[PDB]
RNA sequence: ACGGAAGGGCACCACCAGGAGUGGAGCCUGCGGCUUAAUUUGACUCAACACGGGGAAACUCACCAGGUCCAGACACAAUAAGGAUUGACAGAUUGAGAGCUCUUUCUUGAUUUUGUGGGUGGUGGUGCAUGGCCGUUCUUAGUUGGUGGAGUGAUUUGUCUGCUUAAUUGCGAUAACGAACGAGACCUUAACCUACUAAAUAGUGGUGCUAGCAUUUGCUGGUUAUCCACUUCUUAGAGGGACUAUCGGUUUCAAGCCGAUGGAAGUUUGAGGCAAUAACAGGUCUGUGAUGCCCUUAGACGUUCUGGGCCGCACGCGCGCUACACUGACGGAGCCAGCGAGUCUAACCUUGGCCGAGAGGUCUUGGUAAUCUUGUGAAACUCCGUCGUGCUGGGGAUAGAGCAUUGUAAUUAUUGCUCUUCAACGAGGAAUUCCUAGUAAGCGCAAGUCAUCAGCUUGCGUUGAUUACGUCCCUGCCCUUUGUACACAC
């Protein structure tokens, strides 16, 4: 009934909220991503993710009560929706992921260089083709600084920056 | 029967090869039709500051949503359309058909 | 943030709080007779036999009818 | 806070019949979608249930989402007086 | 009390907020999504909006 | 790093050359100061001042006069169903049927309330404690490692004399070798495709139906169910195409440079996007339920209600709009675009036709969109006339009266229409801005804000010039050499 033009900026921040609903909820879960893939009568939502049986629940239960939240919010009829996880391979390739665990040594009380260099080190052998880090704020200190690690090349301009690298 | 078929995405590879196995689908069954109405491309223009607060130079950003929309009317009995309905879903593409 | 007398006056006044007051729902005080009712109450539907109707000066408040049952008996 | 034990039960049935809850956070409004109480004594009830700490929360755009736990579960299962295993918001 | 919000918001900038911070500046009503332009350029390319020119 | 030191190369945020201008008048709008109850405030060279998407009636809103409300969770103890507590009509009260509060007796009854901590809220402070984002240094070409070599070492070479390039781009030269980032590459858009895919949500022609004139064959037209065919225009898709091709000079004769021909296109084809290392004690805690620390937290700096306020004017600065008239004003005619937005559980765009001078009103219609608004029949322009060089039909502030609309509310007139009043201003001073091609400049147009309000901005197209093809003279930039009592670094 409403316009194509509405509808399609309304899917996309129909993803934008959700994927901040996940990225917040199922952060400590090795979380990277979602997709809804639209079907007739039906909408689906993988979560590219790592810890998949802890997204479950027990026989589904965390999911069971996520649909059914975010069905009460979106106002979706009950069934309209499925999800899905997916235990992705080359977990260092997840730029999203990689931060979060990086985050949660921090909070632990991890040394910081002491964590990039891993975190760099598991990426590289990982089999990436150049990695980067940074830190930026109060850091065993007063004033704001920064650190950086990384090896292997990078770029920085152009539509390789727009498709290859993951930020 | 005299549906009308249309699709209103912005994945352009995704719709073509869409388009590519209905309409090879549509010939192999050979149904009649119209070739993929091809309207004109959509730019949703959004044009602001990239700064967020009020210093700093002016400088202006504008973001792009591309939309492409295709469309065939066609003709069929409702076995094949069913079939052809059920058939050729990929994600990420809008979809819709109707009728008379 | 620091110069505000609160040059108003004072008027601190919370006001009563439902003052714990005797007991209440005096239908009537009949010894060897029915317990008859006082405080006639209100003909509204909703009206279950025990809301008394208050009667301040020859105006009537219903406690039901919140503020509605106005009469001169 | 001055709230019915009607709408607070009310409630209450709500989450063990469902396993969770959204809200937006829009006061004034006092109509919960789903639940004819209000919206700030829903978002209230869900404070306190919070500070007590038998629900998980979260914003997330600015509508209040909650979600169940195993002493929230048996809590409302003895307040409205249900068996062990009942019936909660969150079969198989 | 039942006048505690008695003011009309009908319209103008108190009637329209963000959906992500319920902010009353910067917002982008165009094409129906009302959000700050901070928090949208924050969110263009995830949504889809993006840069060519 | 600096240099009123040198050498070379560079830029219209720099000059010459010129173009239009600003500063001169008026007016819109921002900053200052001043006033005031408040006239919240942030930002002050470039790199703050139509910037905060900031076009404020209320709201926003942070300010002032004031009136409320509590959303003070949780834990401890207490009051306490002979009642913890809530609420109340009518009068008084108060702008205020705010019981706010009081008169008053009623309604309700474990939710509270009382006090102790304890958490929250905060457009409250700190942007010099922060992140993130942005801007800027910096649109310029520069930055770095490993291994070797020099040096006790800071460090250096690699990263270069020279030549060339927009370019540390290349030729090459060479205690350096080999690599990486940046640039280039890449992406988008603009242009070419009568070649492919095609299509009443785009067109073309023809057929039939049909109007006029000519009638002679025709010309100009209307006709979605009259159909037939095509896709040049129209779209989009895949693709091709220019790479400096060729030619001629010039050049160690190498990179490459100039010219000419051809070519849609021959200043990296044009314009943008992307855009490195290091850095600022740049801006922003007022975008952020991101925020540390402090402050406050119930006669709250929280929230809400009313009325003002952010515009207040003795004065100074910055953006812009109007003009200072014949290359014109006015009245008639002709009168051609493009970008782009639009109603669903709402009331957007609105066509038609009726009324009204007009604003506007009216009942209808179509549209979720190449479909209807709209071929947006825009303006400028062009053709005709009125005018006459006259602070004059230039120009339209300034004011008055009336008429509609938006909105709960228009009062310091929202805005619009009509009549009347018709002031400075005769080309702008010391100074100063932008600019080399469809660019400037003139022209209007949509979108953003948005209930209504453009003199703002972002974009769109329409008409369309002169003046250079250079230099470092001013202002600054890049490399190298040199000197230095410089390092929060002239
Ligand atoms: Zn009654
Ligand atoms: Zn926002």
């Amino acid at each position: 009934l409403i316009s194509k033009k509405r509808k399609l900026v309304a899917d996309g921040v129909f993803y934008a909220e959700l994927n901040e609903f996940f990225t917040r909820e199922l952060a400590e879960e090795g979380y990277s991503g979602v997709e809804v893939r639209v079907t007739p009568t039906k909408t689906e939502v993988i979560i590219r993710a790592t810890r998949t049986q802890d997204v479950l629940g027990e026989n589904g239960r965390r999911i069971n009560e996520l649909t059914l939240l975010v069905q009460k919010r979106f106002k979706y009829a009950p069934g309209t929706i499925v999800l899905y996880a997916e235990r992705v391979q080359d977990r260092g390739l997840s730029a999203v992921a990689q931060a979060e665990s990086m985050k949660f040594k921090l909070l632990n009380g991890l040394a910081i260089r002491r964590a990039a260099y891993g975190v760099v080190r598991y990426v590289m052998e990982s089999g990436a083709k150049g990695c980067e880090v940074v830190v930026s704020g109060k850091l065993r200190a007063a004033r704001a600084k920064a650190m950086k690690f990384a090896d292997g090349f990078l770029i920085h301009s152009g539509q390789p920056v727009n498709d290859f690298i993951d930020t | 029967i005299k549906i009308r078929i249309t699709l209103t995405s912005t994945k352009v590879k995704q719709l073509e090869n869409v388009s590519s196995n209905i309409v090879k689908n549509a010939e192999q069954h050979n149904l009649v039709k119209k070739g993929p109405v091809r309207l004109p491309t959509k730019v949703l223009k959004i044009s602001t500051r990239k700064t967020p607060n009020g210093e700093g130079s002016k400088t202006w950003e504008t973001y792009e949503m591309r939309i492409h929309k295709r469309y065939i009317d066609l003709e069929a009995p409702v076995q094949i359309v069913k079939r052809i309905t059920q058939i050729t879903i990929e994600p990420g593409v809008d979809v819709e058909v109707v009728v008379a | 943030r620091k110069k505000k007398v609160y040059t108003t006056p004072k008027k601190i006044k919370h006001k009563h709080k439902a003052v714990k007051l005797a007991v209440l729902s005096y239908y009537k005080v009949d010894a060897e007779g029915k317990v008859t009712k006082l405080r006639r109450e209100c003909s509204n539907p909703t009206c279950g036999a025990g809301v008394f109707l208050a009667n301040h000066k020859d105006r009537l408040y219903c406690g039901k009818c919140h503020s509605v049952y106005k009469v001169n008996a | 806070m001055l709230m019915p034990k009607e709408d607070r039960n009310k409630i209450h049935q709500y989450l063990f019949q469902e396993g969770v809850v959204v809200a937006k956070k829009d006061f004034n409004q006092a109509k919960h979608e789903e639940i004819d109480t209000k919206n700030l004594y829903v978002i209230k009830a869900l404070q306190s249930l919070t500070s007590k700490g038998y629900v998980k929360t979260q914003f997330s755009w600015q509508y209040y989402y909650y979600t169940l736990t195993e002493e929230g579960v048996e809590y409302l299962r003895e307040y409205l007086n249900l068996p062990e295993h009942i019936v909660p918001g969150t079969y198989i | 009390e039942n006048v505690w919000f008695s003011h009309p918001r009908r319209y103008g900038k108190g009637s329209r907020q963000c959906r992500v911070c319920s902010s009353h500046t910067g917002l982008i009503r165009k094409y129906g999504l009302n959000i700050c332009r901070q928090c949208f350029r924050e969110k263009a390319n995830d949504i889809g909006f993006n840069k060519f020119r």
